[PDB]
RNA sequence: CGCAAGGCUGAAAAAUUGACGGAAGGGCACCACCAGGGGUGGAGCCUGCGCGCGCGCUACACUGACAGAGCCAGCGAGUACUCCCUUGGCCGAGAGGCCCGGGUAAACUCUGUCGUGCUGAGGAAUCCCUAGUAAGCGCAAGUCAUCAGCUUGCGUUGAUUACGUCCCUGCCCUUUGUACACACCGCCCGUCGCUACUACCGAUAGAGGAAGUAGGUCUCCGUAGGUGAACCUGCGGAG
RNA sequence: GGCUCUGUGGGUGCUUGGCCGCUGGCCAGACCUACUUCAAAGCCACCGGGGGUACCUACCGGUUGGGGAAGCCCUAGCGGC
């Protein structure tokens, strides 16, 4: 922001620092260095944490609910699973975080649905 | 890959509401940057508004930029606008006729990026899901009332807008000999576009002229022969199909090749051609007191 | 999402491959390996237009042809392919009457 | 992409999800990708006609490997198993779920059995031998396998890791080292450090791939690369 | 309010970059070849478009008729939906309501009875089509434009033949650019325009016409001078 | 006879002793407080962002009164610069 308002590589990297915290799903806009000034927040890194991003996705009930689970190793995201509750999930990793390939929850979730697969 | 789908498009909406507020702030701080640089006075409530004065400092240069016009707004087409070749293919109604196989065969030649698909069998849902799945910019339904076409569905891709329009005065490639007419020439057109000045028109303008390929820059104002043209009156578009070759310097001859429409919009939903229940932008009042004296586009 | 490309340019000197290499105390390189002198004849020395002589002029293949002893058609035939190549990028009386 | 021409020849598609494996056919003719949707696609591309067989499975793709001779490809899936198909006829003519056969885990900071703990069952990477007949499989644990393919027997398996001060090297951890306050190998032991600069602890929290602060203690043992 | 708002006048270029091609070499195309399939075009019905033309719909027999038995779908729920119009009669002072007459599948499978019998599957041409595609089959809905002579959905049954080639018919692009290693390739061609210069031709220094070319360090000593013991400088000597 | 719980020992990594003022001793312990010539080299040492600085603190440059290490000189001293 201190910089002169005509200058090129204040632009250049103005578009990159919203670019790189929208798809860190810090902020929720990309257009405000406003937003960057008084809405980059601990609090919003740590609800881009695994737990209360899988809270929001619904994987569990609570975030209680969500570190116990991870931490008994329930949940992959991609195709590793993650023992560490303080994963940071992306905006492009929120489409691929699941439950882990023979879980108990995920034998639980097919049990309720009546689609319980066992082969 | 669906779940990546619904989230961009959730993402996409939140956004829109958050320029929505964004601008009606920023409609006042545009009177603080204007009075800076001319020392008009201005109104009190926005000289004592002290967190505008804060965001302002900091948010300067996108208004700049905005007004030199060097950034985009944000939109369905601006992240690839002219990057990739937008593909598209054409499809029938659920049973095809054979003249309006032979229509969407002429169209599918008009769009030098096109490919037909037979309908057959193929459930609405399996279409949308096949043409995310392989990166098809953009689909169009037809839908025949006895071998003529009386309507098509531009639809966007993966989650942008739909348009629904009426055909009438259409008139099929294959209806001349083919001593007369002949292979349509498959080059990369230019498209001339008449009577759009409202935001619904050049909506409606943009998600028109984003289904053709981009053109190279360099003799784009001298090359090329083949043109196609939108015009509107009363907003029914109006558009043809021309091929032409320059005999001078002061004159052209023209040669048209294409099929003639006036289709006229019926809707335009913010939402791709499964989702019934998406959030309609304009369609056709009629049925009201002044629907027909009202002019949109 | 990596980062947007930008120009960056780094020079390679006329040194050896076993001077690219890292420090050890004989080369895995063999007797062949060791004479790569890490940049192209391409590179030390290419025959250009910017580089030929006065009055010859180089072709396209990379041969000094002259301009005394060219002939007129090929004078005539080279200056259609540049040509080419740019298209692709109150009096009197009498003197009224008389 | 062509290595001649330096630009982008296409964009190929058709993939409901991220490509995690690609594979060139080694006489020169056949693509084949495997990916997160739970497909593998048999590309042709060099023929006239660019087209996509695709190959259902079950699960998520990790690796495919062609066979020398190329008329077989193997590919292994996120269960843990290796399905081979032959190239000619897109048809499965062999498999292995090899979970039991590559399961050796307990990492510290894990509250799992190793039997149970998932994540260390699967294949990363596979390879085919020089001859044709052994499959060499290595993922996530202790375990490097080393199949035949056409008996489909594990003939040999092998450990890579003797060293207890990595991680995950031994399937059985014990109450010796297991402290009251957690494992023992898991108390912060930076701060009876002498030097300042290794008693600063500039890790960044929650980075599974590599951070420049990197703590790394007791890492973890992948045969990532066969 | 002022300017705009006074008619040598009377309808049908640029170019040192430009105009048009030719030859070779590529790539693509069910508007191309190749193999097959299917329409329309024969008879009748009608929407539509300008008596004619197509688009759909129906009918036309081995793929048969009749009777039994068994067995399958999906999308669909606005206190809402009904095909008529009438002969009579009941109860209706009158307007009506009653009662009686007339005009959740198709398919498929299995099992038997009978036997080709106005009880005839579409020319020249032209168009389309390559995997849940052609084609057969019915059910639902009627969504501000279009559509009941129909339209759009939805499920069911589901093949033959290519999936190569630029030979024919075309379309596009290379012969300039846009990236460097290995590796290869090696000055495509024609007719003019425009420009600079050169001279020429003929009417009145002059506008046109026609044409071509583009290598003495160190130490010591003897000196002379400097600021003198010493110390510095220069020179001449020995190591 | 069975389920459940609870405790003890061994194992879950390749087997060289218990202790101390450890080249010797002790597991019953023994002796107890001596010995001494000259303080020290310097640097570095993680507090979230923008912002004020009256006070205190850090750093730099000074100012009055004392203070005199060290250096220099020679009339030699209670010296002189």
């Amino acid at each position: 922001s201190l910089l002169p308002p005509d200058n090129e590589v204040r632009r250049k990297h103005e578009t990159l620092l919203l670019d790189k915290l929208y798809d860190m799903g810090i902020l929720s806009t990309k257009a405000k260095l406003s937003a960057v000034e008084h809405n980059v927040t601990v609090s919003a890194f740590a609800r881009r944490r695994l737990p209360v991003v899988m809270t929001r996705l619904r994987m569990a009930e609570t975030v209680q609910a969500a570190t116990k689970l991870i931490e008994q190793g329930h949940v992959r995201v991609g195709v590793e699973e993650v023992r560490d509750p303080a994963f940071l999930v992306t905006r492009n990793m929120e489409d691929f975080v699941t439950w882990t390939v023979g879980s108990k929850i995920k034998q639980n979730i097919m049990k309720y649905r009546d689609k319980l697969d066992d082969f | 890959m669906l779940r990546k789908q619904a989230r961009q498009r959730r993402d996409y909406l939140y956004r829109r509401a958050l320029l929505l507020r964004d601008a009606e702030i920023a409609e006042k701080r545009a009177k603080l940057r204007a009075a800076l640089a001319s020392g008009k006075p201005l109104d009190p409530k926005i000289a004592n508004d002290k967190e505008l004065r804060k965001d302002f400092d900091y948010d300067v240069s996108r208004d700049i930029a905005k007004e030199q016009g060097e950034i985009d707004i944000d939109d369905e087409y601006s992240e690839l606008s002219g990057i990739v070749d937008p593909r598209v293919l054409v499809t029938t109604s659920r049973d095809p006729s054979s003249r309006l196989m032979a229509f969407s065969k002429e169209i599918r030649l008009m769009f030098p990026t096109a490919i037909r698909l037979n309908r057959g069998n193929l459930i609405l849902p399996d279409l949308v899901m096949s043409a995310q799945r392989e990166r098809l910019s953009d689909i169009i339904l037809l839908h025949e009332h006895r071998g003529t076409p009386t309507a098509i569905t531009i639809s966007h891709f993966p989650h942008g807008p739909t348009l629904m329009a009426s055909l009438h005065n259409v008139v099929l490639r294959a209806d001349i000999p083919k001593s007369i007419k002949g292979t349509v020439s498959e080059s990369y057109p230019h498209l001339i576009f008449e009577g759009f000045r409202t935001p619904l028109g050049q909506r409606v303008v943009k998600i028109l002229k984003h289904l053709f390929p981009p053109r190279d820059p360099t003799n784009n104002a001298k090359s090329g022969n083949r043109v196609i043209t939108f015009v509107n009156q009363d907003d029914c578009i109006e558009v043809r199909h021309h091929v032409y070759v320059r005999t001078n310097y002061n004159s052209v001859e023209l040669s048209e090749v294409g099929p003639r429409f006036t289709m006229r919009p019926f809707s335009i939903t913010m939402g791709t051609l499964e989702n019934k229940d998406a959030d309609v932008e304009w369609h056709l009042s009629q049925y009201t007191r002044t629907g027909r004296k009202k002019n949109y586009f | 999402k990596p980062k947007p490309p930008a120009p960056t340019l780094t020079v390679v000197s006329d040194v050896a491959t076993v001077a690219m290499e890292d420090a050890q105390p004989a080369t895995a390189q063999g007797v062949a390996g060791g004479e790569t002198s890490m940049i192209a004849p391409q590179e030390v020395y290419a025959p250009s237009k910017d580089t030929a002589e006065k009055g010859e002029v180089v072709t396209k293949a990379g041969i000094p042809i002259a301009k005394q002893e060219m002939s007129r058609e090929e004078k005539l035939r080279r200056r259609r392919r540049e040509k080419e190549r740019i298209r692709k990028a109150v009096q009197s009386s009498g003197a009224y009457k008389l | 992409w062509s290595v001649q021409t330096g630009q982008l020849l296409d964009r190929l598609s058709g993939h409901e999800g991220p490509v995690s494996s690609l594979a060139f056919a080694p006489d020169g003719s056949v693509l084949v990708s495997g990916s997160w949707d739970r497909t593998a696609r048999i590309w042709s591309i060099f023929s006239r006609t660019q087209t996509s067989e695709p190959l259902q499975l079950q699960s998520d793709v990790l690796d495919v490997a062609f066979r020398p001779d190329s008329k077989q490809i193997a590919i292994s899936t996120l269960d843990g198993q290796l399905t081979f198909w032959s190239v000619s006829e897109a048809q499965q003519v062999s498999g292995v779920d090899g979970r039991r056969d590559v399961s050796g885990g307990r990492r510290i900071t894990d509250r799992r059995t190793a039997a149970n703990v998932a994540g260390t069952k699967n294949f990363n990477t596979i390879r085919y031998s020089m001859d044709g007949t052994c499959l060499l499989a290595g993922g996530n644990s202790k375990y490097i396998c080393l199949y035949s393919t056409t008996t489909m027997v594990l003939l040999k398996k092998f450990t890579v890791s003797v060293n207890l001060s990595l991680s995950g090297t031994q399937e059985f951890l014990n109450s010796k080292l297991m402290t009251e306050a957690g494992p023992v190998g898991l108390l912060d032991d930076q701060g009876e450090a002498s030097d300042l600069e290794d008693r600063i602890d500039r890790s960044l929290p929650g980075s599974k791939r590599g951070d420049p602060g990197a703590r790394k203690k007791f890492p973890e043992v992948r045969v990532s690369g066969v």
